[PDB]
DNA sequence: CACACACTCTCCAATTCTCTAA
DNA sequence: TTAGAGAATTGGAGAGTGTGTTTTTTTTTTTTT
């Protein structure tokens, strides 16, 4: 059992002396009155304090192998079927996200980043990140808070936090005297708690500056480096990140691009494998489908069920596609294409095709691989990843 | 007593008694005797003659045995070892002392006792895992050193002078228990007041150190758990606070009353008493080497083209960058501090500041040198203060008096600083490293102490230009938002740009992906392989110290001339006199890659083009041509000279012919050693012999 | 730690470099059998209050030879090529003027206080680290690295007793000497403000706790400071200096030091730069022309003790007459401008033209400052001043 | 220092063993 | 068959020895101002 956790015990409760106060062969001894008159006690008074004796612990209300026994023949035959399932990219977007209208690009792009790649070491050590970045920018009327209340409470060890910090340490870390030590220690942020997991972070355009240099090597090398007084420490923050932020003045604008409409610079533009964006138009069938979808989802609601979609993704996350040498040709056309495209507007303010975004398409085509459980990337996977961050790039210019 | 042909048969016993009666003692005894007398490795090379032979010549009183060495080779000791690890390490110690006093029978004028240390025991704990189970054990944990005692004098074989009469009471032995009370003296029966004879007590040197979980290793939110360690004899200061370390050791317990009144149980203390300290950041040091080591790397640098491979070798998973390969591995083998007269020191560390756009694999070259240098600290940005990076008081944790403790700065005093966005720092922050980077020092005049500690290390950093994009209408100067001061302490000044070019961008797609493939879970020179080239690295640095004797100061004196010059003309750079002596510091950092221990114009003019492409690069896209033919023109790119030696060869050749009308290879070299053209190799690698059809062979010595 | 005994008490302070001879013993009256350790201490050895006979009448032939003052400047920093008047007020800071006690119980500072401001690689930092290794009593610290506190003195509880007491700064270490002040600009401004009674009254009033005293401070600050923009950007002006003008009266001068780029100059600085570098094998042969740093440590501290020099009467008119001259050119240039200048020129830099006429004297062993050495203290005063101008 | 507790040792005499008479 | 006088063993009184004790201020540092 941890700190903050809520246990159910069990066991006795049993009474404790104050054994300073008893002086045997063994040891000698160390406002209310004891009791008295024991050899052992002398002339000194002996209290009690009552202690509880657990027996046992458990919660009060809750490897690859591992996995594969922990599960159950039924489990077998659920995660086969969806592995044989056709159209189950839109069925899952869909099971996942139920109470959102439309966004369906939006949808696919949040299941790839929860299926993410495949981490790697280069030979000299190095790390090669394999987790996918996602931000969704839209004005406040949007359905952006909404696909991070869902991918929160839809997954384990995920958490939901604003930009805006409500503790000393905010996203990253922070380094603050202990009240019992009286001496500097690493408080932990949103990002280290969602270490080798998600972080849902809205109002992201509104971070601390602390966390606004920090989630530079958070994003990308997926470590805090932290050297202050009493403390230095390298911590670990190998989270996917799906952010979700405003337009500058409260509202979109699509003459301008993306880069003119929100105030992130272009390092964190750069980190982010795919970038959304919602505008609320004013159409009046959207809005009637949007108040019947929710009108019905508080009265008559009273494909896949999300603890089915748990056991899929755990089980399909080990997979580790390898790429064929076809879809490397593939993946290297397709980032000459991007770039040779990104030329036509590299001196004009573009959001400017690193080396991030080809290693953002190979991580796009491995989610997709590990959502078909497939043992080699594909073609197919290929150009699927490739159509959502062309997309992106296309919908990011105008 | 009679050899036991089977000590595995305890025949109901245990292994502490069984091991601890005679027999087996002397058998064990005999066993270890031949395992180091007869282990050979997998060459036929008998490693513990080298070892011991080191031992003796370093006056090290401590042997370190490989545990798979001896599982694989006297397979009993090893079972009987973590289960009696106290009568065995004994045991152990006496058997070895026998052996090295076989091989040097005059090393007990230099020790009285060897301590037999295991190193890759496979029983691995985490310290959060440690049971009851585990105790009276040999185990092998990880963690950071946290707290460090004083090397202090403790009590080992202790005597005591009677309170009345003069007669010295015998030798009792010290157990890390309790204290050991004399007693009555059996002379009189006197018990009073007795009193330790300094003189006849035997001492031993004494650290006690806790160690905790590595702040990687716990989880977010959570507090470490830790372990106090006692160091005894020769393991003393073997780490220091903040030192990531493996520690074998018996973990052991003993009865403590101030804990049983704390917890209201017969809680027992516990300890680990260290056998064997091992940093995992030194996975190798330079004892470590051995001939079969050294050999490889004094062989490999006689390659001829080794400054190439060295260069590949940094950062092998990175396209591209050659430049910033180059700066790397200069400032990484680092030049030598130099204080002429005793009255005048200058820095021999080269720094280098990388900064440019986005995505372009600034940090993985960071975080690159962080994995292979010894001794590397990695900060970031805000992640840093002043106070953290050069050194900070405080209340001691215990005694409460203020003392100084040392920063990232001091802690990489022969090793790298890393600082990721450099930028992003505060100016309070960033300029705290001014009188490291510079006077490798930082002084510290606060509640009362007041010093100045060594702080010489060689920064790294990386930074962003103004807006994220670095922009080719202005210059560095322009772009960078630093100032001169901080300009001027970095060496290598590196621009790295993401501009289009499709022909580059398709063969970094294809490098790029074919690493994703290479790395899976499973420039034309070829690279070193990386363990190698931290042998290397750390034989270049701790055994080879160059020395420059002449760097044709004409050459040099007129470069940095001119170069002030433009720099006062385009404002792109501050360039001061510290260049100057960067051209000297890389010089010799190039002679250290080379192992050569004296500096030569070949060292000289790879500084020279290393200074000379940064500060073409700090300039505008026009002024940068002019900048190109101008250094280019009048200063030494020395690329090659093949002409000389190629009508030195037709002029041999011509008079040869007509000397025998009417060994030409050792003609040609002696030529060449007579003119100041001594590199040869390029010649005979060029093309201008080969279409005139000269050839060459170093056995026949004919062309 | 050491424990003396007998004459060995008092025969060192902190501060000293010391050889120590002694006992390595346990104390006698964490674990278990552990025991304190310390030296009784049988002989020191101060590595360097006395001066042998032979070394007197050295001193005595070296301040009587007519070219002393050019030989002295030539000794400070010898490896810097140039900056001849700096090295010159650095001499001058180093022998220091003379302290007195007016009738009316008032003292006259007679340490001298020197900054140097300016371009980076321009040798601060080494003229700092030579000036802290040549004088008798020196002490380097950075301006970023120190306070209030640790500068002036801190007060503070003993864990032995419980009672506050004091421990001393930098300023009380060096008390007798110079402090080097390194990135003095970069010192907090509430940490700058400490040091101001300690740089003109040469005391420090501390109050705290209730520990009320005056401690003695008498040291001279030698600090290096840069540009508030880096170089020293000369359209800028007096927009280049963030202190105070309270912090720069009290500097007796102030280079303002200018990285030029001539090519000439360059080529032989690169030259000497390299040259420099390369005789670093050379066995430290002896050099003519030039006293040693340890003699030349020697023959400042038996000066200082021994000689204290006055103005001479009509040397003292002639300072009179240019000091009023100075201000009249001070006053009709911040006119002018319709500005204040940074720096001011004020009655202490009066007396600092008075010190820097002493310090040249004592350098002589002089009783009396001529007209020349007031002639000379005001042509580099005139630096300072035009560094103001 | 000095005044209470904590512990051991010794001596003293009270009880039980042995042998005898009522 | 009971019990009482002389000798030996065991209970415990007490004499002697050894142990333990009687909110405050200045300064730093990170984060928050
Ligand atoms: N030439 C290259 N060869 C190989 N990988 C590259 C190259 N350029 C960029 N990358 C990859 O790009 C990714 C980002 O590298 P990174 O070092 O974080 O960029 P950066 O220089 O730090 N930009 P920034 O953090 O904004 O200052 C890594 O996965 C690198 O491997
Ligand atoms: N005239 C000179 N002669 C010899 N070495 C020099 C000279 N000028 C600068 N240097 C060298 O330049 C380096 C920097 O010297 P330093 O003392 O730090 O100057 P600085 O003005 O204090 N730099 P900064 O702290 O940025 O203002 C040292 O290695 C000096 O030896
Ligand atoms: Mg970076
Ligand atoms: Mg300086
Ligand atoms: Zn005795």
């Amino acid at each position: 059992a941890q700190a903050g956790d809520k246990c159910d015990f069990t066991g006795t409760l049993i009474v404790v002396p104050d054994v300073s106060k008893l002086s045997t062969p063994g040891a000698r001894a160390e406002e209310t009155e004891g009791i008295r008159g024991l050899r052992a006690l002398g002339v000194r008074d002996l209290s009690y304090r009552l202690v509880f004796l657990a027996c046992c612990v458990a919660p009060t209300n809750p490897t690859a192998e591992s996995i594969k026994n922990q599960m159950t023949v039924k489990e077998w035959e659920k995660v086969f079927e969806m592995s044989q399932d056709k159209n189950l990219y839109h069925n899952l977007c869909t099971s996942l996200f139920p109470t959102i209208h439309g966004n369906d690009e939006v949808k696919r792009g949040v299941l790839l980043m929860l299926f993410g790649g495949v981490p790697k070491t280069t030979g000299e050590g190095t790390s090669l990140r394999g987790d996918i970045n996602v931000c969704i920018v839209g004005d406040p009327s949007t359905a952006k808070s909404q696909f991070l209340k869902h991918v929160e409470e839809f997954s384990p060890r995920a958490v939901y936090t604003s930009g805006k910090a409500s503790s000393a340490a905010g996203l990253t870390a922070a380094v603050v005297r202990d009240e019992e030590s009286h001496e500097f220690v690493i408080e932990a942020g949103a990002l280290m708690l969602a270490d080798n997991g998600v972080c849902c972070i809205d109002e992201f355009d509104k971070m601390d500056v602390r966390d606004q240099v920090a989630i530079h090597e958070a994003m990308e090398q997926q470590t805090i480096s932290i050297t202050k007084a009493g403390v230095k420490a390298t911590l670990n923050a190998r989270t996917s990140i799906l952010a979700a932020a405003n337009p500058i003045s409260g509202h979109y604008d699509r003459s301008k691009s993306l880069k003119q409409n929100i105030n992130l610079s272009a390092p964190i533009m750069s980190r982010f494998d795919l970038f959304f964006i919602l505008v609320d138009e004013c159409n009046e069938v959207t809005d009637y489908a949007i108040a019947r979808r929710i009108v019905d989802l508080h009265s008559r609601i009273e494909v896949y069920s999300l603890d089915d979609i748990r056991r899929y993704l755990l089980f399909a996350r080990q997979f580790k596609p390898k790429i064929s040498k076809e879809s490397e040709d593939f993946i290297v056309e397709q980032y000459k294409h991007l770039r040779q495209r990104d030329g036509s507007g590299v001196t004009k303010s573009s959001w400017r095709i690193t080396v991030r975004q080809l290693e953002s398409m190979i991580r796009l085509s491995e989610a997709m691989a590990r959502m078909h459980c497939c043992d080699e990337v594909q073609p197919k996977h290929v150009k699927e990843a490739f159509r959502l961050l062309n997309k992106s790039i296309i919908r990011v210019e105008t | 007593i009679e050899s036991i042909e089977n000590l595995e048969d305890l025949k109901g016993h245990s292994v502490r008694e069984w091991v601890s009666m005679a027999g087996p003692r002397l058998e064990i005894h005999h066993r270890f005797k031949n395992f180091l007398r007869t282990h050979v490795d997998s060459h036929g090379h008998n490693v513990f003659k080298e070892r011991i032979s080191d031992m003796c010549k370093e006056n090290r009183e401590s042997l370190v045995v490989n545990y798979e060495d001896l599982a694989a080779r006297e397979h009993v000791l090893a079972y009987f070892l973590p289960e009696a690890p106290a009568e065995l390490l004994q045991i152990f110690d006496e058997a070895a002392l026998e052996v090295v006093l076989a091989m040097y029978p005059k090393y007990d004028r230099i020790t009285n006792h060897i301590h037999v240390r295991i190193s890759h025991l496979p029983l691995v704990e985490e310290l959060r895992s440690l049971r009851q189970l585990h105790l009276n054990q040999l185990i092998r944990t990880s963690g950071v050193v946290t707290s460090c005692t004083g090397v202090l004098p403790q009590l080992s074989m202790v005597k005591y002078n009677c309170n009345k009469c003069n007669f010295v009471l015998g030798p009792f032995c010290q157990s890390q228990n309790q204290e050991v009370k004399p007693g009555s003296c059996p002379e009189c029966q006197s018990a009073g007041p007795f009193e330790v004879n300094m003189e006849e007590t035997i001492y031993q040197n004494y650290q006690r150190i806790r160690i905790q979980e590595s702040p990687g290793k716990v989880a977010a939110g959570r507090l470490p758990r830790s372990k106090d360690a006692i160091l005894l004899a020769d393991l003393v200061d073997s780490c220091k606070p903040g030192d990531e370390i493996e520690l074998t050791g018996i973990y052991h317990n003993n009865y403590d009353g101030s804990l049983n009144t704390a917890n209201g149980f017969p809680v027992f203390a516990t300890v680990i008493l260290a056998n064997h300290v091992a940093k995992k950041d030194n996975k190798v040091a330079v004892g470590e080497l051995t001939d079969e080591d050294v050999k490889m790397i004094t062989s490999l640098s006689k390659d001829q083209q080794i400054g190439e491979k060295i260069f590949a070798s940094i950062a092998p998973s990175i396209y591209g960058h050659e430049d910033i390969k180059r700066g790397l591995a200069l400032a990484l083998f680092g030049g030598e501090p130099k204080n002429p007269g005793g009255k005048h020191k200058v820095r021999g560390d080269i720094n280098v500041l990388l900064c440019g756009d986005p995505g372009t694999a600034k940090s993985q070259f960071l975080k690159y040198i962080e994995k292979v240098s010894s001794r590397a600290i990695f900060t970031t940005g805000q992640g840093a203060s002043a106070v953290g990076l050069t050194a900070y008081v405080q209340r001691h944790p215990v005694s409460r008096e203020w003392t100084l403790e040392a920063g990232a700065l001091v802690l990489a005093d022969r090793g790298v600083c890393l600082i990721d966005e450099f930028d992003k720092m505060n100016d309070q922050d960033r300029t705290s490293i001014h009188e490291a980077m510079e006077q490798q020092s930082i002084s510290i005049s606060k509640a009362g102490i007041v010093t100045s500690l060594q702080a010489r290390c060689t920064v790294i950093a990386a930074a962003n230009p103004i807006g994220g994009r670095y922009d080719p209408s202005l210059t560095f100067s322009e772009n960078v938002d630093l100032t001169e001061p901080i300009i001027s302490r970095f060496d290598i000044l590196c621009v790295v740009r993401d501009t289009v070019d499709p022909v580059q961008d398709e063969m970094l797609a294809r490098f790029v992906v074919g690493s994703h493939v290479r790395h899976h879970p499973s420039y034309g020179v070829e690279p070193l392989p990386q363990e190698v080239l931290k042998k290397y690295i750390i034989y270049a640095k701790e055994r080879v110290h160059p020395k420059l004797n002449q760097m044709d100061q004409d050459k040099v004196a007129k470069m940095y001339s001119d170069l002030r010059k433009e720099s006062m003309a385009t404002g792109s750079i501050p360039i001061t006199v510290r260049h100057i002596e960067s051209m000297i510091r890389m010089a010799e950092a190039h002679a250290r890659i080379h192992l050569r221990d004296y500096v030569i114009e070949d060292d000289v003019n790879m500084a020279i083009r290393v200074m000379l492409e940064s500060f073409i690069d700090t300039q505008k896209f026009s002024v940068m041509r002019s900048m190109r033919k101008t250094f280019a023109r009048y200063l030494s790119f020395r690329r090659d000279n093949n002409e000389l030696l190629l009508f030195i060869l037709k002029q041999l050749v011509a008079e040869q012919v007509t000397y025998q009308r009417n060994v030409p290879e050792k003609d040609l070299v002696d030529k060449a050693r007579q003119i100041n053209i001594h590199n040869l190799s390029a010649f005979y690698d060029s093309e201008l012999f080969r279409m005139n059809k000269f050839s060459h062979d170093l056995k026949r010595k004919m062309i | 730690q050491l424990y003396c005994d007998r004459y060995l008490c008092d025969k060192v302070v902190p501060g000293n470099r010391v050889t120590i001879m002694g006992i390595y013993s346990i104390k006698k009256f964490v674990g278990v059998g552990i025991r304190s350790s310390y030296i009784r201490v049988l002989g020191i050895q101060v590595d360097t209050g006395a001066v042998s006979p032979q070394e007197e009448e050295e001193f005595r032939r070296l301040a009587a030879l007519p070219n002393v003052y050019e030989v002295i400047s030539k000794s400070i920093a010898p490896s810097i090529f140039g900056g001849t008047d700096m090295k010159k007020a650095i001499a001058c800071l180093l022998f220091g003027g003379s302290r007195k006690r007016l009738p009316d119980g008032l003292t006259r500072r007679g340490d001298i206080n020197l900054l140097m401001l300016g371009d980076p690689g321009t040798a601060k930092s080494q003229l700092l680290k030579f000036v802290e290794k040549c004088s008798p009593i020196g002490v380097y610290t950075s301006g970023k690295g120190s306070s209030a506190a640790g500068l002036t003195a801190s007060v503070m509880r003993d864990p032995s007793s419980r009672n506050f007491i004091m421990e001393g700064g930098a300023m009380v270490l060096a008390d007798g000497g110079v402090v080097c002040i390194d990135e003095f600009d970069k010192m907090r401004e509430d940490d700058r403000v400490a040091i101001h009674e300690a740089m003109e009254q040469q005391t420090i009033s501390i109050a705290k706790a209730g520990i009320t005293t005056t401690l003695n401070s008498r040291c001279s600050v030698l600090a290096a400071a840069n540009s508030v923009f880096g170089r020293w950007d000369e359209t800028k002006g007096e927009d280049n200096i963030d202190f105070m003008p309270t912090i720069l009266s009290r500097f007796d001068m102030i280079f303002i030091v200018k990285d030029e780029h001539n090519e000439e100059r360059d080529v032989m600085l690169a030259k000497h730069v390299i040259t420099l570098h390369v005789s670093a094998l050379t066995q430290t042969q002896a050099v003519e022309g030039e006293i040693d740093l340890a003699k030349l440590k020697k023959f400042i501290a038996y000066c200082r003790v021994k000689c204290g020099p006055r103005l001479s009467a009509e040397a003292a008119e002639k300072l009179k007459n240019r000091y009023i001259i100075m201000r009249s050119g001070a006053r009709q240039h911040e006119r002018d401008s319709d500005r204040r200048s940074s720096i001011p020129i004020t009655v202490r830099q009066l007396e600092a033209i008075v010190r820097i006429a002493e310090a040249l004297s004592k350098m002589k062993l002089q009783p009396f400052a001529t007209e020349a050495d007031v002639e000379e203290a005001l042509r580099l005063f005139q630096v300072s001043t035009l560094d103001a101008a």
